[PDB]
């Protein structure tokens, strides 16, 4: 990324955190 | 066999639901049959105007 | 153990004996807007027991061809209590809330009701191309009715609608459930008259049915605001 | 998310969403059965794990169906819901489902 | 728990389990919450070691695809004696992600999204005898929602003291610029339950901020004795994503860019009364091995 | 907590929610055969997952002039799966069993079944001196009935059948009964096709009544065959 | 030393006195399908004594105007003892084989044979474009004959099928002939009533030939599978 | 044993040898093994250091050849009055390696193979008078198997919501882009000996594990008055080649792409009953030096 | 290879390891 801005740069692929207990388990016990 | 009393009704209702586990995988990623068009949407020619 | 639950606010307090776990939507609860996330640079009013508490709005009867009920938030509530006081007295706020849903029969009857907080919830209308109106989609306290909820208004699905932050209140099972809201905007606090942010969906998918005597079952729905804050304080319009 | 396992005509709506069973005067009797090509536009094409997977041409891992009974708290049963792996024909009798 | 997934789980084996008050099959969907029943609990599993990757369901990479957004032909001749609403080598769009209803779907899959835009603009050309196709120089001028937009080719708005303009050429490759995260909230609303303005006449469901701006696209040449039909394509590429709060996908066929009305096919599958295709009988197999 | 269960054995699993404790037969829990015990010195084949699973036998209708039920064992499940390939194939065989019982109905309805596995139950006839045939015997899948299930069909009687491993379904308490048999012999294994070692036998003791509904209840038979061997390969008869 | 051999496989065995030394194809040898490279999550059976075992198939004739045989596995076995009952009760198999050829004559007789297993022997039908159906490919436990054995019934050639694992029965030298064979597939487990992985072809690169008198010299052929593992139980198509 | 083999091997010396009980040159066919008679063994040898390389008889090397794979020409023109069955400016192909038998018979030298395709697509173009050559934009649509391929030109699954396409111009160098190894199994299957499906009217030969998918090529452009012949050539170079249990190679000619028929040329050479041409005798030398 | 997928990268032409043994000699002894 020679550009100055940073949201010039490429995709971003490599964020593997994952919580599907917010979709899954969304109980509170 | 579904035995009910005389004051229940007699048919009663199942729902199915369906999940993936965590050991479910997906790859290759192709466009949906899910959804199409032939023509343009309503209102479409008016973002030209 | 968790089919008893005591829910105090303010000086309102709800019990109920057969109930689920209750939810917590998107594993979130409630809080004020800290100072890093903060934009309106006055000090907020944060009037906790007058408007942190349960309201109950008017009950709706389930009956054999029932569509389903939706109330949009803060619009079912904006004219109610002193949380309808500081939202007309006000151009921000910001708060979660705490739906509680009741509906109860006997054990002779059954069906089952997909009771679901729905975030941001644009309606669209049937066979038309012309979007829905102000009249449409504000209908205060009372409240509207689902014109095709196999689809949930809007072209989707209600097959899939358990995405969203949900209970059942299965009448075999459970006479109650209990979602728990955080603040759910792009936006720290938001103009309350203008924007709703849920739209809690109450829907049978399973209709009413007994062959005992032919009472009426009521749903009942108690919404209690959580960590209201009120910005930009001017006159009441 | 909801199979609509009542895919069938007179089936309007929402009825689509839930399996009507009743008292029988037979044993064993067949109830229903899911056809699980996701692909083709069967119970699961309209559900989360359906809508998804439609964007996507391989997959794998373990699926689970669940099954909520909704009649009344008198209401008393036992069925058994039978997973047949593919070579056959789907089975029609409990005795040929079971195993 | 959150925690860092590269690839899917393995299977552990499981023995006979004959255990008194302990039923992981039995479950409770009245209390919102998905089935924790494992395949180690359910039937007698061996050890697999799973090596699956899970990184094309990654939300960067299920959404970072160049969908097309914008498609114009408009003629490129000489207009003085044309209409009223016809496209005089040039033409505006209000840019949205609505009108093209394979990205419409994938991103109203959510209802909050925050990304970069990655614009690439595919100018082609027909004439409209032949006698070759011309080397067109363009320019696509990005205004903003609050300034003025063209009227003319040759008018005096295309000179871009502040505006950003692109100049490509159709014999060059196709035009591509970075668009950033533009909205004046922290994510773009896919779904606006609310009304734009403070009068009770404005409109539902278009929330002003998530507009990006207007792409006024005008031909720099001047007209040649016959005329041409350029047709100009936008392609949007999603990137550096967040993603909140995803939603059911939309069944029914879209009715207009505006609004989320719905009339449904006339027949299943995608009716309004009927998503999936009808069979015989819930105990009809479609596809049933003879 | 002793009033759900879920045995899972193989592919197959049964869950039940209104169980009693179950049965384990003489405080006796299936193995195979140790070294020290064992008599046929070839290698004997352990079907594992293919044999030890619940294999589901077709349901009896449950009446008012109902006497009673039996299964004989290994004879009901020698057509069934891959036990009964293995059976027919080999020689020699040695197995506990895993019986589950269901029964079902109302908290309307009343009747309690003595569901009682019997060791070597040697029939007798009624009313004769000839002995029972080859075919008032094997009965196979379907099984019997009991002629005088007063007498257990051998001149012994009902009430002391309590000595032999047992539970029972009273409908006011429990609808499911559960059994764990152990291997039964004077032999370490045994010719499957020429000799029984358990009768599983289910009574009406108290017949079923109601002043409800007449719905069918009907009694269905699970058997998980435990801890399979089987020597002496040759050809399927 | 390496002429002497005794094949001992559950409740069988084969002892030559004329033989090569054995082949095993590919340098590799038959196992179980390890954890790290298995795809089914359920349990898997191992009938270890009761399918790993020798299975002789009908003899068949060899002639003067023979021009070869060919049996494809697992196709030829999914009818015979218990690997044929686990073959139908099962989706998923995985094994590998023990074939061992038998023919014998005199010290007047000559003759030649390549005994090679030919690894997914797509066959090709001859002077048309009609691919081959089903039941020229799948001939069970009789096998099929060579149409153009030159060519090996797949446009390739007969010269070259040494670079498959093979070997020969001359007459002169020995009288049988023993290919080991490993798993040979793409996938670790696989549907095996509509896919053959190993061809066995015995063809004739010599004929028979003496002129003694004229008995009947056959060719027998015993395969045993190796390491047999089944999933996905259910019933018998 | 496993080793590394960068040179062919040397030469040592060797001398007169008379020894009883060891016969190098004596070899059992019957076993299935290749002779292991050395030169040193069977002739009197010298040291000869042997420094010939081995690396261009690697499988890599064997392999990793651009082949032609596809070729079309298709009219670009107007076909509003045109036939059913003809290309209405744009083609779908069902990948496959089968068609032009160089690359075939090369494949056909191994049961099973695990590569990446990297895929160069070469477009050209012929007026169908002469005015010039029109610099043309193609799409490149890849659709895989289970998707919806386009029935125009114009149609909207050309959009490409998530399919890659490739959008490149005649003018350009060619296209070119790298398919990954898409097998569900762990390598691809070059023969199969099996049937496609679980009733017994499949298909012989063609595991669906093998095919890649679709490839859709449209011309973007609209037409022009005049017509074009625009012929896309699709090459294919295997990389990162894993290879298994080589096959005898194809002597006869291949008559379909869909099965391994053969009938064989009329006369030697590659006959069905004779591969190689004839001689008069076995005694006879054909190239004999006079 | 600036891409960031491993199969775009170019032929890998230095796998000099053989087993012409498993061929040649695929006898037990």
């Amino acid at each position: 990324n020679f550009y100055k801005d940073s949201y010039a740069a490429s995709a971003s692929k490599q964020d593997f955190s994952q919580d599907p207990s917010k979709f899954t388990e969304p109980v509170v016990e | 066999n579904l035995i009910v009393p005389s004051e229940s009704s007699d048919t009663c209702s199942l729902i199915g639901f369906i999940a993936a586990k965590d050991d479910f995988s997906l790859r290759l990623m192709r466009d949906s049959p899910d959804i199409g068009q032939i023509d343009h949407l309503h209102a479409a020619e008016a973002a030209y105007q | 153990s968790d089919r008893v639950l005591q829910l105090k606010l303010g000086n309102s307090a709800i019990v109920t004996q057969e109930a689920a776990n209750y939810c917590c939507a998107y594993g979130e609860w409630p809080n004020y807007l800290p100072d890093h996330e903060a934009v309106a640079i006055d000090k907020p009013t944060q009037p906790e027991t007058a408007t942190d508490r349960f309201y109950t709005l008017k009950s709706v009867k389930w009956e054999a061809g029932s569509t389903g009920w939706w109330w949009k938030l803060p619009d079912a509530l904006n004219n109610i209590g002193m949380f309808g006081q500081n939202v007309q007295h006000h151009y921000l706020y910001r708060s979660g809330f705490l739906i509680h849903v009741q509906c109860n029969a006997t054990r002779f009857h059954q069906g089952a009701l997909l009771v679901v907080a729905i975030p941001e919830h644009q309606r669209g209308a049937h066979n038309t191309n012309t979007s829905p109106g102000f009249d449409d989609i504000m209908k205060g306290e009372e409240g509207g009715t689902f014109n095709h909820p196999y689809v949930l208004d809007d072209g989707t699905s209600l097959a899939c609608a358990t995405i969203f932050p949900h209970q059942w209140i299965n009448l075999r099972t459970n006479n109650s459930a209990t979602i728990v809201l955080p603040w759910m905007n792009a936006a720290p606090m938001d103009f309350p008259l203008r924007h709703n942010q849920w739209t809690l969906a109450i829907i049978p998918v399973v209709p009413l049915g007994t062959r005992t005597m032919s009472s009426m079952v009521p749903i009942t729905v108690s919404i209690a605001p959580m960590c209201c804050e009120f910005n930009g304080l001017r006159h009441a319009i | 998310s909801m199979m609509e396992i009542n895919n069938t005509e007179s089936a309007v709506g929402m009825e689509r969403l839930k399996v009507d069973i009743s008292a029988l005067t037979d044993v064993d009797q067949l109830l229903f059965n899911i056809p699980l090509d996701i692909q083709l536009d069967g119970p699961l094409r309209n559900t989360l794990v359906g809508n998804i997977s439609r964007y996507y041409t391989h997959w794998s891992g373990s699926l689970e169906m669940t099954f909520m009974f909704c009649g009344s708290f008198m209401a008393t049963g036992k069925l058994i819901l039978c997973y047949t792996p593919p070579g056959g024909s789907c089975p029609t009798t409990r005795e040929t489902a079971m195993l | 728990i959150e925690s860092i997934i590269k690839t899917a789980t393995d299977t552990v084996k499981s023995e006979i389990n004959a255990e008194l008050g302990v039923v992981p099959s039995l479950n409770a969907v009245e209390t919102g919450a998905t089935s924790n029943t494992e395949p180690e609990e359910a039937i007698q599993t061996r050890t697999v070691i799973n090596q699956h990757g899970v990184s094309e369901t990654l939300v960067e990479n299920f959404l970072s695809r160049a969908a097309l957004v914008s498609k114009r032909s408009f003629e490129y001749k000489d207009h003085t004696s044309s209409a009223a609403q016809t496209d005089k080598n040039f033409f505006k769009w209000t840019i949205n992600t609505r009108s093209f209803v394979q990205l419409r779907r994938k991103l109203e899959l959510f209802t909050y999204l925050r990304f970069d835009a990655e614009i690439t603009i595919l100018t082609t050309v027909a004439v409209n005898t032949y006698m070759g196709l011309p080397n067109l120089t363009l320019q696509a001028m990005f205004v903003p929602t609050g300034a003025l937009t063209p009227e003319k080719q040759d008018s005096f708005h295309w000179q871009s003291g502040s505006n950003a303009s692109v100049f490509f050429k159709i014999s060059d490759p196709p035009a591509r610029m970075t668009i950033p995260f533009m909205c004046i909230n922290s994510a773009y609303s896919v779904f606006y339950d609310g009304f734009a303005g403070f009068e009770k006449s404005g409109l539902y469901g278009i929330n002003p901020a998530d507009t990006i701006g207007n792409l006024c696209v005008r031909i720099v040449n001047e007209h040649q004795p016959v005329g041409f039909t350029v047709t100009v394509r936008v392609y949007m590429k999603p990137k550096h994503i967040k993603a909140w709060a995803p939603r059911p996908p939309r069944t029914l066929p879209y009715m207009s860019i505006a609004n989320a009305n719905y009339k449904g096919k006339k027949r299943a599958p995608n009716a309004l009364n009927a998503i999936i295709g009808n069979r015989d009988s819930v105990k009809t197999m479609p596809h049933n091995i003879v």
